[PDB]
């Protein structure tokens, strides 16, 4: 649309939302494709920080790629290699939601709020194959890798 | 366009209009002037015209597609007009059918320009609705008397959500929504399940026994409706034992909606049917039970009552 | 529909039907073998194939009778079904475009004629 | 002139989609407010009006008559826009011709299931609705059995035969150009087809079986023929007769 | 009336769609340059200027409130449309009803995903 | 590009003068001046244009994208009038070149727009039709001469459909389509054989025999094209006595279907072959025919008639 | 200034969409008539006479030039769109970046199989083409068989030949910004993979492989990147001295 469309030059960082993400649940719906930040270079946020966004942002795409399609083929025919970034999708697509203390009337869930390295290694860890054992909702809604740890027990049953 | 308008009111003419003690109007607005003298000489046949005595309960309005705009735009308040007269005049119970009254707005649209007017949404008239709504207000039953009325509905390149058409939904009671897709995968009529709808679907008036077959088979065909993004590349082989039931079942109830009209017996090859509430209630109740996944789709292909459905998969063998 | 939502399915709808086609030049492959390493041993998504044994279900010299027959059959109809499937998934990429490019100048000339409409009401 | 004159004419619009166009330029250049595709909205008037015209009289009149065969040319073989809806909402039938068809080698590439003929069976002759009558009946249970998929293994020898019939019969209705058929010289050939003459015998003949067993009969039986023709019916003796002459011809039909 | 005056009332607009057609035939005939989709530039604001009326006041105010249940129609299932996402972008939450939930069975039709409420809890019982 | 564009249009000139002694024409209708400039030179080096003498075989009307709207509106008219002398006043059949008849409609719209015109469907002009019409009729056979023209187009979104495009195809008489998949094959010219067509390949036109021998020609290269996929996976054997015929000779038709342009002699180091219509359908009468199975497949490529392919085989021992 | 005065002189336009739009802007508000998207008739017009003044010229003018890299922003990838269809139309080629392949590690963005350039090799330096024309017919093969890749449970060593290539030659494209190279070093990465030495090193290492190997060059080999640069090709020997310096390298590599 002209006026969305003609705002983006106007900024250094886009946080770009969508109501297809928030339709499944994940809040804040951010979608992580689509979202950008003219500090996201190796030279100001440092490698690790930008070898894990990028890390993230492959997994997401080349997820978003096979979405359609074992849609329909199933998923059978993927190659453990391809089923496994399928999990690890799924898992950061959730560890990526985070119940805001804003929001507790919205969520039922008390907000928490992460700092830039437990955010890092926590996706670092995801992204590692460090958690392929615990099941994707325990990613869902909580704050610091270690609340996903707990609420995997917590879930176990 | 030619999906089963027209045909649909004939067969409804003949089924109800024919045994209905009371009067009848039917006003062609912008059809085909042929059609108002296949409707004329089949009257007179009938006997519904009748040129000697006093005994004719039908009276004709026509402005059809020959005439100019300002007619077409008129003529469906001529048909009313004789209608209204019955209905408060006489207290009667009249039977009003239009065809098509989509041909009016039409009409609106082609002198708008013209009387000057900066146009609304795909070239039609600012004042599209108002004139639809106070013409269509005036088709009404009230405590004088009553109006059955049917009017065909005319949708531009198929596109229900046309003004025109979009417009007109709100002034019904029951809507029989044709499709083109059905009709070309043989139905007849033509009419699409899960669009039609009726303010009487109500458990307290039609009963719970009709409420619940009907919803029975709107579910079906609703979750076959899914199936089908899948079974478009992929076919059946991966489909469930369960789902491929709901499969087998929606394909034969999609069968069995369709039927054989005395008015499209030249077409169908078949003999028209009129199948009785309780007979149709009773069947789809059957096919959704279960007490026929044995035949095949094929017996329930253009039929009257179950019955017959069985019959012809003897004869099928 | 929306050309963005359209051209989604498309964009996958043509890559099921490479994939499809891919999977069958494998199965004509294998299927291939099969018929050969076949002849020998009666002397002695893959279609409807692991259903039809599951309904109807409810040594060596044999088993790999049961064995080198159950792969040809299989092989064969895993190879004609991605044969129908990718031929489905074109009737669909074919069908798509038309939807794709009737909306595509649909949504063109709706836009003008809201111009012109609003220009002409001066 | 001629409908009103007891006299019977036909009318082509060849054709009413670039009529349609010239007129909405007019109506753009008249500044007319543009609706669905640009077209002004009386557009579909522009064409009422005209094919109102054609019609038959009755004898209070002079009997006489016009016939239009109007013509409308579809993009992609989307039937549903705008102008072609248009016009399928005013004529009588429509006769879709399908690309497909037409490359697959079927001329005229007809549509048989899609096109219709609302108001043409009274004016059928007996003799085809004898022998045509029982050609979509046969062609309705071939259209089913007879799927894109080109590579499929069939079963059950009804189905099967069903299959035979509609490969013969599609045959038939294939047709060269400027060879227009008396329609006695029609009801022979589809009686042939129809009658099961043709079940034995290969798809690949059927054309060649059709120019040797017509010429044939047009050589050496004008008499039934003129008899078909003239009756206008197909009697039990032109049947019986017709019958041996298939019959015949066919036993000495070289493959 | 009922709002001013300590005093509780619910209004329901059935429907805003209709409206929105009645003003862009009132404007155009008044010779209004028509819009976006043919609609009068201001539809927003019919709508705002609205639905901003329906609220909740202090003590100081009487504590009286409005609740307003204004009703749109959609076509083909599509809220991203033009006045579907007007009106969201309006209210404190949308029920979002699908035709295809309602022939499943899923009646009242509501989509859980798709529906909203701004208020969150905060308009709940402890119970609930 | 990278399909010899170029050179086929300028053989075809070559080959107008040589066997018509007609001359031809080129509108560069919105040319880029770097591509014009190219072409200019590029005609000089191959002789069809020359600067010493008075041989020239081609005159070039230019309407660069630079240009007004009007501009590149009626230059391809100005090259229209051009070809016509060459008819009307010497009686020749003149060639055409109108490169590229889109950016001749999109003038068209520029100038429409400009004057104020409310665009039609997609936003073309209103006179799309007509602007192409009062065009494209102008070239013709008449009396005294003929107009042939070649006409590159340009389809907008890769939509047959679009207006510009669907418009411009009521004239077409033929289609040529050049291939890149083809060139690949190093054959060319890289025309497609299944892809390009004509309106008069019809018997009633080209006779029975040119008809069947084209036909065959298209078949066989068809039925090639399917085994062509099974040759790859299950290796190229399971092939018939049959099977590896119709490839054999299909190979060989695909190769006698290239040929040598006198145009490209300044660089192929090769003499260019003009074959005649008698020995192009005899050539492919026979290959069909089964007359040179024994010939190999390279005696085929870049020759002309059927006569160098066996002498070619002949230094290919 | 430059061009004229046998200087070259390249320009960047970022973007020709912002400056459609104030155009557009100029000519509604002065109420000339609008067209699709609302841009005045002349908005092509306005952009041809732009990146036509871009030229070679002739050493009879002086042979200066002036190149020109106009950028046009898409919308939802919509190259069909009014102005990105003008300026498509207007250029030489074009350089496709695209979102997808962006988040997929490839970056720069750039679509190998869309983008082009009608100048062509007719600008590539020998060095370039003798390595630049293998790679882009090795691509050009792998985006045919790509697809299977996700799904390939059981293809043939020789298109899974064709996929190895493929991911190898990709990692070669890749690129950091502000980091631009030198044809020489350019060509002797290109080399590595194209020739099939990396065919056997980890998808996941050529980036690193890549960078460090050019790192070595770049210090101890400075006298073959000069040979390469001033011969301006590969010759026999330096191919020779290459194939140690990397088969020693890729072994130093995977130590
Ligand atoms: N109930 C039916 N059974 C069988 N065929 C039917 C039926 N209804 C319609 N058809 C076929 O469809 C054709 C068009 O029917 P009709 O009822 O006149 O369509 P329509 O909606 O009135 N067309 P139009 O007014 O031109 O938009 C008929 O002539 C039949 O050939
Ligand atoms: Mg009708």
């Amino acid at each position: 649309d002209p006026a969305p469309a003609t705002t983006f030059a106007h900024l250094d960082a886009t946080t770009v939302l969508s109501r297809a993400i928030a339709e499944l649940g994940i809040y804040p719906a951010v979608d992580p494709l689509d979202s950008t930040s003219r500090i996201m270079d190796p030279n100001i946020v440092g490698s690790e920080h930008y070898d894990v966004a990028r890390g993230v942002q492959k997994i997401l795409q080349d997820y978003k790629s096979l979405q359609d399609i074992i849609a329909i083929l199933g998923m059978d025919e993927l190659s453990e290699e391809d089923k496994l970034t399928v999990s690890r999708a799924r898992k950061i697509q959730r560890f990526l939601s985070q119940p805001f203390q804003v929001a507790e009337v919205f969520t039922g869930h008390l907000g928490k709020l992460v700092p830039l390295k437990e955010t890092i290694k926590g996706f670092q860890q995801i992204l590692a194959g460090e958690y392929d054992h615990l099941p994707e909702q325990a990613f869902y809604m909580v704050g610091p890798i270690e609340e996903a740890v707990a609420k995997a027990d917590k879930l176990a049953e | 366009a030619g999906v089963g308008k027209t045909v649909l009111i004939m067969e409804l003419i003949n089924n109800v209009a024919k045994a209905h003690g009371g009067y009848s109007v039917f006003a062609g607005v912008g059809e085909r002037t042929r059609e108002g003298n296949d409707l004329y000489h089949e009257m007179i046949e009938s006997g519904v015209i009748n040129l000697k005595d006093a005994t004719s309960k039908v009276a004709l309005v026509y402005g059809q597609m020959n005439e100019p705009p300002g007619a077409r735009a008129r003529v469906a308040l001529t048909g009313l007009t004789v209608a209204e007269y019955f209905r408060d005049q006489e207290g009667q119970d009249v039977l009003l059918f239009i065809d098509n009254i989509f041909r009016f707005t039409q009409a609106g649209s082609e002198v708008s320009a013209l009387l000057g007017r900066i146009p609304s949404a795909v070239g039609y008239q600012p004042t599209l609705a108002t004139d639809m709504g106070t013409m269509q207000e005036r088709i009404t039953t009230t405590k004088k008397g009553s109006i059955t009325s049917v009017q065909a509905i005319y949708v531009p390149a198929d596109d229900l959500t046309d003004p025109a058409p979009a417009t007109t939904f709100a002034h019904l009671d029951a809507t029989t929504v044709l499709s083109r897709a059905i009709a070309e995968l043989g139905i007849y009529p033509a009419v699409d399940p899960l669009d039609s709808t009726s303010r009487i679907m109500d458990p307290n008036i039609v009963g719970s026994e009709h409420y619940d077959v009907a919803r029975g088979v709107q579910k079906i065909l609703q979750d076959y409706k899914s199936l089908q993004d899948i079974i478009a590349i992929l076919g059946m082989d991966e489909l469930s034992e369960e789902d491929k039931l709901t499969v087998s079942r929606a394909r034969k109830i999609q069968r069995f909606l369709s039927q054989p009209f005395q008015v499209a017996e030249v077409f169908t090859g078949h003999l028209g049917k009129l199948v009785p509430l309780k007979e149709t209630i009773k069947g789809f109740q059957q096919i959704l039970a279960g007490e026929y996944d044995h035949l095949p789709e094929q017996a329930f292909y253009m039929v009257g009552p179950i019955e017959e459905a069985v019959a012809k998969a003897d004869k099928l063998a | 529909a929306t050309l963005k939502d359209i051209t989604r399915r498309l964009k996958s709808i043509k890559n099921i039907q490479k994939i499809t086609k891919s999977m069958k030049m494998v199965a004509a492959a294998k299927y291939a073998r099969a018929e050969r390493e076949l002849k020998p041993a009666r002397v002695y998504l893959c279609g409807a194939i692991h259903s039809s044994v599951a309904k109807q279900m409810k040594l060596a010299n044999i088993i790999y009778y049961s064995l080198k027959e159950s792969t040809t059959s299989e092989q064969s109809a895993r190879m004609t079904a991605m044969d129908n499937a990718s031929k489905n998934a074109s009737e669909m990429i074919d069908k798509l475009t038309l939807t794709f490019n009737r909306t595509r100048q649909a949504v063109i000339t709706k836009e003008l004629i809201e111009i012109i409409s609003g220009a002409a009401a001066l | 002139y001629f409908r009103d004159n007891g006299k019977h004419a036909l009318i082509i619009y060849d054709d009413l989609s670039k009529q349609a166009v010239a007129y909405r330029q007019m109506s753009l250049l008249l500044r007319r407010p543009p609706g669905r595709e640009a077209y002004p909205g009386d557009v579909f008037y522009l064409h009422s009006r005209l094919l109102e015209r054609a019609a038959k009289m009755n004898d209070a009149f002079g009997g006489g008559s016009l016939t239009a065969l109007p013509v409308i040319e579809t993009q992609a073989g989307d039937v549903s826009a705008y102008i072609p809806t248009n016009v399928i909402s005013i004529t009588d039938g429509q006769i879709f011709l399908e690309t497909e068809l037409f490359y697959k080698g079927i001329r005229p590439a007809i549509n048989v299931g899609l096109s219709v003929s609302r108001v043409g069976s009274a004016a059928q002759t007996r003799a085809m609705k004898q022998v045509a009558g029982t050609m979509k009946l046969e062609l309705a249970q071939y259209r089913e059995v007879a799927a894109f998929a080109q590579f499929g293994s069939d079963l059950d020898a009804a189905t099967q035969q069903l299959l035979s019939r509609g490969v013969r019969l599609t045959e038939l209705l294939k047709q060269g150009q400027y060879s227009p058929m008396a329609i006695e010289e029609q009801v022979a050939v589809i009686y042939a087809g129809v009658r099961g003459y043709l079940d034995k015998l290969e798809p690949s003949k059927i054309t060649k079986f059709e120019n040797a067993f017509l010429s044939h009969v047009i050589s050496q039986h004008q008499a039934l023929l003129g008899k078909i023709r003239t009756d206008g019916k197909i009697s039990e003796e032109s049947d019986a007769k017709l019958k041996e002459i298939v019959t015949n011809f066919l036993a000495g039909f070289e493959a």
